[PDB]
């Protein structure tokens, strides 16, 4: 009848005596020291909202935007470790491209979350191709898209996996931010009270001043491709809300 | 099989159905395959573009190319013309266009005609003698003003500011090159293109700041 | 040792408003003994293409199952079928694929296209191809292509051209076939029946 | 701590490599050598280890190699990996030859050499080099050079340096002892032999313990040459009557 | 516990290797750079000095190409390997397009090399950072820094090293666009910025200057002392 | 019999100061007879010895002499110096012969090497 | 107490003889959901839970498409259901290829276990953590297989598997007698009705939580979801 | 574990001495704010001020109830504050990395009506190094005489000692302790013996065992811990006993009440199909 | 004891024993009893085969398997390794019959299994195997041969043999056979009284008889027992008990 000390959770290839995994959850686990990122979907379009991070005055903010363009009709949204996405964001536009040139047409976003999901899969087995990687990333991503069965978002987790959410919020205030937009969201609504109630939940959920250029936005609608607010822009939607 | 699984070197002898100095080891694997790009080692009738005429020169306001299609449109920026093999034009060019969109892509910038002459040669020039025969001409604008350069199979790749390829090569290069003049208006430019062309014996583009135009 | 060996065929496509046309000879032959008097060149892809092939059969088989293995590929990857320009780039890519040894096959392509009209497609041993509105091949193409040049119309005058024209060019050629096999794509589906030659 | 000194590949909670410390710190046991840069030549001065009665005598020298016809070099650490150490270095300046037919310029040869000490120090399951090298040579981009290389894979030119045992005093006394711009051969001799009878607390000096090496540019042509014990005698009768002189 | 292997999570979330690893940066001399209109000026602070040696094998400041510069903070054995595969690389792209090298490309060769390092158990990272200045094809001054961990972004003034977040302080305080009007006012300002650390001017600081459509220039110990004695009249 | 032994272009869709001087058809076919030959010696010995050692007495056997042959060979130099490879010659059966891999072009004293860490990289398989 | 040196890997042997990784791989399949199998003297059918993260998202799907005449149901893991689907497809499009006929479904499911038991036996791996149902057709009728994390494989007639599958696994065993001469309907039915003893006893099934996939003697596999699921609910009594 | 081969490892040790055996004022400052990083405070959060006295020696008590994991908020949340009136008096603060902020709440409430009746819903996950000093901030140094303590909580099924396997068991089932003091009966088997608990309701019931004060413990082990119907079910039969006589009024309402607060749980991590 | 040396295959105690081979061999008794006898003119199996629920089919997850067409094998243990060593029996006879042309012996089949099964009591990268089985055949020239191999690597000839949980028993009641004189129809109702007496009801519910023989009647090829005589075997068994 003695207490012992018993270890699961330092090693990839590990099951715990209920069959957790341990690392995996460590390393979602990680995403929450990132920034809040929003995403809305309706039947107008898709909003992807997100808070950048300003350390210094002296940074160039045209430099650590956190939505970038897989192409002309997907976007993205980054959360949690940064060097890890980039390798992420590479293997979704070169899969694109390809899919274009073998097929002369263009992917569906449920296509191009599948194809970048099946390169987090593969970890722990460094005995397999040397360019592997031996732990499981530490990123998040939403995407964004229109395709034949109207617009569309999806979620990926760094245990590799994908579903589909017509509001999904991730970073730091995930649960504040979920569950303000479950009281919020309904069906029958326009891409402006969209575009409004996300900056009401970031600037409710934000620690800094909500100014107009500690965020970026943008959108993609049917018939236009991805476009990403200007200052001008995104000052005349922050007034009066 | 776990003995096996651990020496990271598959060996035939290791594999099922293995007798002899060989066996029913190379009758094993006849599928289809799951996913790669790779062309065939070396070991019928093959289109090829004989009587086609292509011009093309460069001034003030734009490059002009006309032909007798001929002519492969890589983006809304970069134009390109076709000499010998279609198959391989295509391909190449379609290689090419898929270049330069993982670039603009990736430096949030347009790509350089010299940059993209130099792409092409490069890919080109990997299988010198083995049977390719292409001519390109391709024309675009970038930062640097208007460009235009000639590339071919055999590995040359070369600049100029007046070009011509085909049967009426020679007609068309002299009335050209009798006409030519740097500080020309575009009417005078369409006219001199038209004149050689038909001297030569119709298509004709234009390509501007923002992107190239259909005149006829 | 030759790894190539002509045999006899000859196809035929028509692009319609809203319809599609296929046919083909039913004879294999190897210059002169015959092999069978009953060998199809048309091969049913999806429910809205049909390809049809001639030339050497062995590389003409081994294209098809790898076309077939393709397309299933394709549906489980992207969870819908794939349309007809997709499959003729496909095709494209396979046969450029092989440019130092080629296959030795012509390949004609029919079917519809997303807005519902015929489309047809000519290929090379190459992978070179366009869209046309009427393409014949195989062997008898020569003398068989000034006749469709010299005479969109609708099914049923289609059909009586499509079977002068194969009666005629039967008689002056040595590798035709003594049935005739017509395809039809529409809108409801596919339907082919057979006419002895 | 002692939790972080398992292997090389291990950063401490304040970003240090302890196996590369103490790697550096297996150098000083080793016994001591000396450079000095003069105006018409460059000097190399060891300390003779194998001391005992029963060895012998059969090689050109014990510690100083020659790499090229324009360099010399001096260890100090594990004679293994010394050895090791020297056959690449030559192996290096043959290939630069033959490549380029000219002499290899002294600091490519010791970057060259460097960077292989390095290699060693980041990639798991191999140990570091416990060896310092001290170089010298002429070139006909700088003159005369004098440099000095430790397990780290680190290096850096010298006016006058010391590496081994009692370094530390040493390097004390040359900081005091070196005049910029004004020193001949013979005075780096002087300044050598008193530094080395200072840094040896062992017993008197004697021709039998040090060995000198004379690097110098003679009729458009590169000249290396160990001292004998003559002229290490008279050196030394003449420093021990200075001193006495002192008195 | 869990800061002994590369490849490791802590339980809430954290790489602790990569941080270590980073630490080693904050021991060495402090690197300032400063980005003008028509020129960029990168400044080092000699650590300490040594009179019997010679100051030409211990230099901090690297040029990488025609149009690129370089200078570290860190560990200076593994700066020479970085230095050596970006000439390389610098080399190799205009092999494959006539244009020059950008400061982004370089910056992105130099962080994916970083990055590919710590991505294995085999191997350990690289501990030091860098700032990259230059000017474009079109003319277009830039700077960008690189960490150990792999990643990099843009600045307008930046400070590495040992005691940078007083210069870094300093540098957002004194940053204006009058203070960037001329080459020397630009010179000035770093001094400015450096004299803040450094015991004495003159003795411990060394500056490279580079102009648009020319090489890098070195500044010596006579000129450093003029702008020393210009900036204290 | 030891010395009889019995569509590879990849398109970038899945550095040229590093590799030049070389094109596909040249490569295509050899220059001489005896050069693949002479090339993979050993490779086809083992795979000779592997076979009649399989066809006589079972699988363990060459598993086992694989097993062995990679143990041994993991504790080398790396790849930027010479090794000496003693255990494994005295496992392989060549430590009492000499061939013409030995007094011709001893590779000990190769006039080209690489950088050290390109090479290191090399071998595991990143580049 | 004892335990805390052998198990933490599967390449050492506890003193009893035993293997504790693989027991304590074998517990990840109990954190999936239930999802019920049966077959009768013609079709093969899957009924499979879904679960949802929240109101806003879609619920992750189960069942996956193989062949023609090959189906499977998932609970467990999720990157090992995938690589295991890809496997099957592979092997599926391989054997149509060469041989122009459909794969035995005991062939396929013998490859499946010999290639599941090489990660119980060598070091630098871990066993798969997920737990299959396979419904096919071929020359011998319909088939109901089970896989699992052990690399064994078991031929039933009707099972359960997933979280609280006890009470499915109850109900089957009890109305076992009328399975072999339902048609299509009725059975459908019995597959629900086992499936919705998982539940508490408060709630019920409905139209958004549900899926089904059949196969037959002339009937390809194919799946249905959302709205086509009301046919197959309508005739449900109220929960006795 | 080996980084490279052949590499030189050492085994785990289950006393937890590999350690504690190795036993600059840089490091006693990083040890000092360590230290205070992770202390527990308690507070009032109607005005943010830490309470200079423990929370049991400003308010006499007569019954305390401790709940703690999620299942068990959940039940006393639906079935016993559903009907009255409670105000909160006090919160605890921790962090640690398992509990990052403070879902992680300990939230303390007294009954209006009978400000001598207690509740405690912790939610956050208490550190081996945390429990005495919460044991101080919340009873003190000297003890009353007259109290009796209800204790809840849930524990895997996989951590019970059975001769048989874990998955022949008929989960979910409960299990008592209670100490020598404690007159009453409980409603389900004791513990069987080879079996042991810890954490923080070990550390109450060895206080209140140490003590001389009555009190029980109550476990459920089940095999589904997250938030579960069944699980806050099998928690019913307690509601018999005399601790919780007094204190429940409706039960439908409170099934109704928690057939809503089912539908709004914590999304899960997409890992498990 | 030998704590502290059993955490790997490649670890000598010192005493000089390998306790991972000793912990894989009481791994064994984990499982039911399989029995072989070898009697004139052929070799007759029996397996105890547990049931686990009613939801299974009968030929469910078998015991017994067909290595080639003359041999037999019946396993104990973990079912994986078992199916792993029977394909590679199946290779190895395949493999001798393609080079050599004839039917492989039996003893050289046994020499190939058992070295490859103590190839992997050797190395640090692989674990021991944690099966016993026993192969049986007959020919003409050869006549009636039986095998075991246990986890480390040892093969034997037996005229009798069990496996399992109860091999004591099993063996006691086999001791007390004449099988030199008697004949595969006089051996079957033997193998299965054996079997039902070595049963335990206390702690199996239930279980199914499995037998199968290869002989002189099948004419030198191994095959299931026809049902009849599966029946009459039980009912003689049954009614013996009482």
């Amino acid at each position: 009848m003695f207490l012992t000390r018993s270890e699961y959770d330092r090693g990839v290839n590990t099951f715990s005596p209920e069959g957790r995994l341990f690392q995996v959850e460590y390393a979602i686990e990680a995403i929450k020291l990132g920034s809040t990122a929003i995403g809305i979907q309706t039947s107008e379009g898709v909003c992807l909202a997100v808070e950048k991070r300003i350390t210094s005055p002296l940074m160039e903010p045209s430099s650590i935007e956190k939505i970038v363009e897989i192409d002309a009709h997907i976007g993205c949204a980054m959360s949690g470790l940064i060097a890890d996405a980039k390798t992420l964001i590479d293997k979704a536009r070169v899969e694109t491209q390809n899919h274009w040139f073998t097929y002369n047409e263009t992917m569906t976003v449920e296509s191009v979350t599948q194809a970048v999901s099946n390169l987090a899969l593969q970890f722990g087995e460094e005995d397999a191709d040397p360019g592997a990687m031996s732990r499981p990333f530490g990123v998040a991503l939403l995407f964004g898209g229109v395709d034949e069965k109207g617009p569309q978002l999806f979620h990926m987790d760094p245990s590799g996996t994908f579903v589909q959410c017509d509001a999904r919020a991730i970073g730091s205030a995930s649960e504040g931010a979920q569950s303000s937009l479950q009281e919020v969201y309904h069906k029958s609504m326009t891409l402006k009270e969209a575009i409004k109630s996300s900056l009401i939940i970031l600037k409710q959920v934000m620690e800094e001043k909500l100014n107009a250029t500690n965020i970026e936005l943008a959108t993609v609608q049917p018939g236009q491709n991805f476009h990403m607010f200007t200052k001008e822009e995104l000052e005349e939607v922050i007034k009066d809300i | 099989m776990a003995l096996a699984s651990v020496l990271e070197r598959p060996l035939p002898v290791n594999q099922r159905g293995f007798f002899g100095l060989g066996g029913r080891a190379d009758l094993l694997d006849l599928g289809p395959g799951s996913l790669s790009d790779g062309l065939s080692l070396a070991a019928p009738g093959i289109e090829m573009l004989h009587g086609t005429t292509t011009l093309a020169f460069k001034f003030r306001h734009g490059v002009i190319v006309a032909a007798d299609k001929k002519v492969i449109e890589i983006n809304p920026y970069l134009l390109g013309t076709m000499a010998g093999g279609a198959a391989d034009c295509s391909f190449w060019e379609r290689l090419l266009a898929r270049q330069c969109r993982i670039y603009e892509l990736r430096n949030k910038e347009r790509i350089s005609v010299a940059a993209a002459s130099k792409l092409l040669a490069n890919m080109v020039y990997q299988y010198k003698g083995m049977g390719l025969s292409m001519g390109t001409m391709i024309c675009g604008w970038d930062k640097r003003g208007p460009g235009l350069y000639y590339v071919d199979s055999e590995g040359n790749r070369i600049s100029g500011a007046t070009f011509s390829v085909g049967s009426g090569s020679v007609y068309a290069y002299g009335v050209m090159d009798r006409g030519y003049s740097y500080d020309l208006e575009v009417e005078q430019a369409y006219d001199l293109a038209r004149r050689a062309i038909y001297q030569a014996t119709v298509n004709l583009y234009h390509v501007r700041e923002d992107g190239w135009i259909r005149v006829s | 040792f030759s790894p190539y060996v002509f045999n006899g065929g000859t196809i035929l496509a028509i692009a319609g408003e809203d319809f599609a046309i296929v046919a083909s000879d039913t004879r294999l032959s190897e210059g002169f003994s015959i092999h069978t008097r009953d060998s199809p060149k048309c091969y049913k892809l999806t429910d809205k293409t049909v390809i049809g092939c001639s030339g050497f059969h062995g590389d003409c088989l081994t294209l098809t199952k790898i076309i077939e293995a393709r397309l299933k590929m394709y549906k489980h990857s992207n969870n819908k079928a794939m349309t007809t320009g997709a499959i003729a780039a496909m095709l494209s890519t396979i046969l450029y694929s092989r440019r130092f040894f080629p296959y030795y096959v012509y390949n004609i392509i029919g079917g519809l296209d997303e807005e519902g009209k015929g489309a047809v497609y000519s290929f090379d041993p190459v992978g070179s191809y366009q869209r046309d509105s009427f393409k014949a091949g195989g062997s008898a193409s020569a003398m068989l292509q000034p006749l469709l040049d010299n005479q969109p119309l609708s099914l049923d005058r289609a059909m009586r051209l499509v079977k002068d024209v194969f009666i005629s060019a039967a008689e002056r050629d040595v590798y035709t076939g003594d049935a005739l096999r017509i395809c039809i794509v529409t809108k409801e589906g596919i339907r082919e029946e057979t006419v002895s030659l | 701590s002692r939790r972080y000194d398992s292997r090389t590949t291990i950063f401490s909670p304040e970003g240090r490599l302890y196996q590369v410390e103490y790697a550096m710190e297996a150098i000083g046991h080793a016994g001591t050598c000396l450079g000095i840069l003069a105006n018409d030549g460059v000097l190399l001065a060891a300390e003779r280890r194998n001391i005992h009665k029963l060895l012998d005598e059969v090689f050109f020298s014990e510690k100083i190699y020659k790499l090229n016809e324009d360099m010399a070099c001096s260890v100090a650490g594990i004679t293994s990996d010394a050895n090791v150490l020297t056959n690449e270095l030559r192996l290096i300046a043959q290939r630069y030859l033959l490549q380029y037919q000219e002499p290899i310029p002294c600091e490519q040869l010791v970057t060259a050499l460097c960077d292989i000490k390095q290699a060693y120090t980041q990639f798991g399951g191999k140990r570091p080099f416990g060896v310092s090298l001290l170089y010298i040579g002429w070139d006909k981009h700088y003159g005369f050079q004098l440099y000095q290389s430790d397990p780290s894979g680190n290096y850096g030119g010298w006016k006058a340096t010391c590496i081994g045992n009692n370094s530390a005093a040493a390097v004390s006394m040359l900081k005091q002892d070196y005049k910029e711009g004004e020193m001949t051969l013979k005075s780096a001799l002087a300044l050598a032999i008193k530094v080395l009878n200072k840094t040896m607390d062992v017993s008197k000096l004697s021709a039998e313990k040090v060995e000198i090496a004379t690097l110098t540019r003679e009729n458009g042509k590169t000249v290396i040459r160990v001292l004998k014990q003559k002229e290490v005698e008279q050196l030394i009768k003449k420093h021990e009557e200075e001193e006495a002189k002192a008195e | 516990s869990y800061d002994r292997a590369i490849t490791v999570f802590s339980p809430d979330g954290h790489l602790f290797q990569v941080e270590y690893a980073q630490e080693a940066v904050k021991k060495g001399s402090t690197a300032v750079g400063v980005r003008g209109r028509d020129i960029v000026v990168l400044g080092v602070e000699k650590k300490s000095v040594a009179k019997l040696q010679d100051e030409r094998t211990v230099r901090k400041i690297c040029a990488l190409d025609d149009n690129v510069c370089m200078a570290f903070a860190g560990l200076t054995a593994d700066a020479r390997i970085v230095i050596n595969r970006a000439r390389v690389e610098c080399q190799s792209h205009r092999l494959t397009v006539e244009d020059p090298v950008t400061v982004e490309y370089i910056t992105r060769y130099i962080a994916s090399l970083k990055q590919r390092y710590t991505q294995s158990n085999g191997r350990r990272p690289f501990g030091i950072s860098a700032l990259i200045v230059g000017f474009d094809f079109d003319g277009t001054p830039r700077l960008y820094q690189t960490d150990p961990s792999g990643t990099y972004h843009a600045w307008k003034a930046n400070a590495i090293g040992r005691g940078a977040k007083s210069v870094r302080e300093f540098l957002e305080k004194n940053y204006t666009d009058e203070a960037i009007e001329t080459d020397d006012l630009t010179i000035k300002l770093v001094i400015k910025a450096l004299l803040e650390v450094v015991q004495s001017g003159g003795k411990n600081i060394e500056l490279a200057v580079m102009r648009r459509d020319q090489s890098l220039k070195i500044l010596n110990p006579e000129e450093i002392e003029k702008y020393v004695a210009e900036i204290e009249k | 019999m030891n010395a009889r032994g019995l569509d590879s272009i990849p398109v970038t869709e899945l550095d040229l100061l590093r590799k030049g001087f070389s094109c596909v058809k040249n490569e295509l076919l050899p220059s001489h007879p005896l050069e693949l030959s002479e090339k993979n010696f050993q490779l086809n010995q083992d795979k000779m010895n592997f076979s009649t050692l399989r066809n006589i007495q079972g699988l363990f056997a060459p598993l086992k002499l694989q097993m062995e042959f990679k143990a041994v060979q993991q504790v080398q130099r790396l790849p930027f110096l010479s090794s000496s490879n003693l255990s494994l010659d005295v496992l392989r059966g060549n430590d009492e012969t000499i061939g013409f891999e030995d007094i011709l072009n001893d590779p000990s004293q190769s006039e080209v090497m690489g950088e050290p860490h390109l090479m290191v990289e090399y071998k595991l398989g990143l580049l | 107490m004892f335990r805390n040196q052998y198990d933490n890997d599967v390449t050492v042997w506890s003193p009893q003889g035993r293997i504790h990784q693989i027991e304590y791989a074998m517990e990840a399949v109990k954190q999936g959901s239930a999802t019920v199998g049966l077959k009768s003297k013609t079709h093969a059918v899957l009924v499979a839970l879904k679960r949802a993260q929240s109101e806003l998202a879609a619920h992750q799907k189960k069942i996956l498409h193989v062949d023609n005449h090959i189906g499977i149901s998932i609970a467990g893991l999720t990157a090992d259901a995938r690589l295991l689907c890809n496997f099957m497809r592979q092997e599926c499009l391989d054997s149509r290829f060469v041989f122009d006929r459909p794969l035995p479904v005991s062939r396929l499911v013998s490859l499946i276990g010999s290639k599941t038991q090489i990660p119980t036996q060598r070091y630098g791996r871990r066993p798969y953590g997920v737990g299959l149902l396979i419904a096919g057709y071929d020359d011998m009728g319909p088939h109901i297989f089970q896989t699992c994390p052990s690399a064994n494989y078991f031929d039933c007639r009707a099972m359960s598997i997933g979280a609280r599958s006890q009470s499915a696994r109850t109900y089957l065993e009890r109305h076992m007698s009328e399975f072999m001469e339902c048609n299509l309907n009725e059975l459908v039915k019995h597959g629900l009705r086992a499936l919705r003893e998982t539940l508490p006893a408060e709630q019920d099934l409905t139209t958004k939580n549900v899926s089904i996939g059949i196969v037959g003697k002339d009937l390809e596999f194919t799946i249905y979801d959302d709205d086509d699921v009301s046919p197959f609910l309508e005739g449900l009594e109220e929960r006795p | 574990a080996a980084t490279f081969f052949g590499e030189v490892v050492k085994a785990p040790c289950r006393a937890g001495t590999e350690d504690e055996e190795e036993e600059t004022p840089e490091d006693r400052e990083v040890r000092l704010q360590l230290a205070r990083k992770r202390e527990v405070r308690l507070l009032r959060r109607q005005t943010k001020t830490s309470l200079e006295v423990s929370l049991l020696e400003k308010y006499p008590c007569s019954k305390f109830i401790i709940a703690i994991g999620n299942n068990a908020v959940a039940f006393l949340s639906s079935f016993v504050m559903n009907s009255g009136v409670w105000e909160e008096v006090g919160c605890a603060k921790l962090w640690n990395e398992w509990c990052r902020t403070t879902e992680a709440f300990c939230v303390f409430y007294h009954l209006k009506s009978n400000p001598s009746v207690f509740l405690c819903q912790c939610s956050c996950y208490v550190a081996e190094d945390q429990q005495y000093q919460w044991l101080e901030k919340v009873f003190g140094s000297c003890p009353r005489k007259n109290m009796q303590i209800t204790i809840l909580t849930c524990r895997h099924v996989t951590d019970y000692k059975t001769s048989e396997s874990t998955g022949s068991l008929p989960s979910p089932f409960l299990r008592a302790l209670k100490t020598q003091n404690f007159k009453d009966s409980a409603c389900c088997p004791l513990l069987e013996q080879p079996n042991i608990v810890h954490d923080l309701p070990a550390a109450v019931l060895s206080y209140c065992q140490v003590w001389k004060i009555p009190a029980i413990l109550y476990l459920c082990y089940t095999d589904v811990m997250k938030l579960d119907l069944i699980t806050v079910e099998a928690f019913k039969p307690i509601l018999s006993t005399r601790s919780l006589k007094g204190l429940v009024k409706n039960i439908p309402q409170s099934t109704e009440i928690l057939k809503k607060l089912m539908t709004t749980n914590e999304i899960q991590s997409n890992i498990y199909t | 004891i030998g704590t502290g040396y059993d955490l790997s295959a490649s670890t000598f105690s010192p005493d000089g024993r390998v306790f991972q081979v000793e912990y894989a061999m009481k791994a064994v008794e984990n499982s039911s009893t399989a029995i072989g006898i070898r009697c004139k003119d052929g070799v007759v199996f029996g397996v105890e085969k547990l049931v686990l629920s009613k939801l299974y089919e009968e030929g469910s997850n078998k015991r017994l398997f067909n290595v080639d067409r003359h041999v037999g094998m019946a396993v104990a243990g973990l079912l994986a390794d078992a199916r792993s060593l029977a394909d590679i029996a199946r290779e190895e006879a395949s493999n001798f019959r393609s080079n050599f042309g004839y039917n492989i012996p039996l003893k050289h089949l046994a020499d190939r299994v058992a070295m490859y099964v103590h190839a992997y009591t050797l190395y640090s990268a692989v674990r021991p195997f944690g099966c016993s089985f026993m192969l049986g055949s007959y020919s003409v020239n050869d006549g009636a041969q039986l095998y075991m191999i246990d986890p480390s690597g040892v093969s034997y000839g037996y005229w009798g043999c069990a496996i399992g949980k109860a091999r004591q028993a099993a063996k006691t009641e086999i001791e007390k056979l004449q099988m030199k004189e008697m004949t595969c129809r006089d051996i079957v109702k033997e193998v299965a009284k054996i079997i039902y007496i070595v049963h335990d009801e206390v702690k199996d519910k239930a279980f199914e008889l499995e037998l199968s023989w290869v002989g002189e009647l099948t004419n030198g090829r191994h095959e299931i027992v026809p049902k009849d005589i599966r029946e009459e075997a039980e009912k003689y068994a049954k009614e013996s008990l009482k």
